[PDB]
């Protein structure tokens, strides 16, 4: 069965038909920091300001093409990432599927990494069956996985949203988090609709802040500095 | 001609000027990526894609670092990245198959010059298909490709038999002799090679 003539036929997207650990969550759940916050205008804020280096950053700017204040790859490159990466780290860079594709992995280069997962975002049609370069109808988005330094697949699949939401899947988070990269974790351009257990996020449209670098840092003192965000906590008194 | 055609060559030293200009150029080369039989990035950046075509779109699969090397060796070429196929890999039953298990594969989709007259938006940038043997890739981009550019010249680098189809043009080491019909192309290679076959 050619599921590429069928779209053409039908408009069903080919990805319409594809059909189809618990301990580790609990760990990762008793792990994790008090969800951290911060509204910052990130075009005129500087990022030194988020201490300490951070282990995994997650970074979903606002690009022209999710809405059919927008970041050009222009705004984007500028950010100074490799300022606030710890040493060892780790980026998921959202790309979208234009230029973003190439232009996101020129910034994983300039910010210092290497990309070492392509992970894509698949989108279903199911309930409801063109950019003037594109040669195809574009369904997916690119969620670009970076290293710096020294059980889960490459694909979520989920139902396109309605037009104007511009959240992406909270499975990203799983994937990151399923990663046990460490527990210091920033989300830049995250949302009052994103923050999370674990994370610190930062963006332009938070309404209320609590955000406190001293107390960050106080979750990451000694004995917890390199904890993996996937093992017991230290006992203590 | 239009029924398939082929020339068992080494890509490296066939002057493929020989061959004209096509539409559309697919290939699938053997990225040498950190086993069977590999092209060094060099002789990648050296291959003589530029002549193939004055107008059209190329197609070219990646994985590991040929994401990035094949990004390179599309824009030395002289093409823009212009769409990303996915070729989500399952199968008979639907079901897909270092960080990450890798669901997929990506072929790159550089446009040059100025193509018109392709039907642009047909088809979607995902494929479904059934993961054959090692490396064979999908057959249903045959059908995106010539929807998209139906009845027009097409070549594919690094086909191996059962890549050969009508309208395309195969090169590859792994094909059986040299099988060429357009009367054109026969002429261009009896000039170039009278006595059959030759190197660098
Ligand atoms: N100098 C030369 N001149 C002319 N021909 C030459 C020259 N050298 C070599 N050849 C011939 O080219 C042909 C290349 N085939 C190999 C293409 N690449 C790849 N290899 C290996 N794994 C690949 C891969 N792609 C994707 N994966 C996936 O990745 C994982 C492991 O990496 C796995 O999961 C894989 O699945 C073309 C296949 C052809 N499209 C089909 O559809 O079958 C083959 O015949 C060679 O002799």
């Amino acid at each position: 069965n050619d599921y590429c003539q069928h779209f053409v036929d039908t408009g069903h997207r080919p990805q319409n038909f594809i059909r189809d650990i618990r301990l580790k969550d609990e760990l990762i759940a008793k792990s994790n920091t008090p969800p951290m916050y911060l509204q910052a205008d990130i075009e005129a804020f500087d990022i030194r300001e988020l201490t300490p280096k951070f282990d995994v950053i997650l970074l979903e700017p606002p690009l022209e093409e999710y809405y059919r204040k927008c970041w050009t790859w222009d705004d984007i490159m500028k950010l100074e990432i490799d300022e606030i990466a710890a040493p060892r780290s780790f980026i998921f860079l959202w790309c979208g599927s234009g230029e973003g594709l190439d232009l996101g992995r020129v910034c994983l280069r300039k910010w210092g990494y290497r990309r070492c997962e392509d992970i894509c975002w698949i989108k279903t049609n199911k309930n409801n069956p063109l950019d003037p370069k594109a040669v195809f109808q574009r369904t997916k988005e690119h969620c670009l996985m970076g290293i710096k330094g020294t059980v889960d697949i490459d694909l979520i699949i989920t139902e396109e949203p309605e037009i104007g939401n511009i959240e992406k899947p909270v499975e990203i988070f799983h994937i990151i988090e399923h990663f046990c990269l460490g527990r210091r974790r920033l989300h830049l351009f995250g949302r009052d609709s994103t923050i999370r257990p674990g994370w610190l996020t930062v963006g332009p449209t938070l309404t209320n802040s609590n955000y406190n670098a001293e107390t960050y840092a106080s979750y990451f003192s000694a004995p917890n500095s390199y904890l993996t965000g996937c093992t017991e906590e230290i006992e203590r008194l | 001609l239009f029924p398939p055609q082929w020339i068992c060559c080494d890509i490296r030293y066939l002057d493929v000027s020989i061959l004209g200009k096509f539409a559309v150029v697919m290939a699938d080369p053997p990225w040498d990526i950190h086993p069977y039989g590999t092209l060094t990035d060099d002789e990648m950046r050296r291959l003589n894609i530029p002549v193939l075509q004055d107008d059209g779109f190329l197609f070219l699969w990646v994985t590991g670092r040929a994401m990035e090397l094949g990004r390179e060796c599309l824009n030395l070429w002289g093409y823009e990245r212009v769409d990303e196929i996915i070729w989500v890999k399952t199968n008979q039953l639907q079901r897909i198959i270092h960080w990450l298990n890798h669901g997929k594969e990506h072929c790159l989709v550089g446009v040059k010059g100025n193509p018109q007259g392709f039907n642009q938006g047909l088809d979607c940038d995902v494929i479904v298909a059934e993961v054959r043997s090692t490396s064979h890739k999908p057959d249903e981009i045959y059908g995106m490709i010539e929807r998209l550019s139906p009845g027009t010249r097409k070549i594919e680098l690094f086909g191996r038999p059962h890549n050969v189809q009508p309208n395309w043009i195969t090169l590859g080491n792994q094909l059986d002799g040299i099988h060429l019909l357009d009367p054109d192309v026969v002429a261009r290679f009896k000039q170039r090679y009278p006595d059959g076959i030759i190197s660098k």
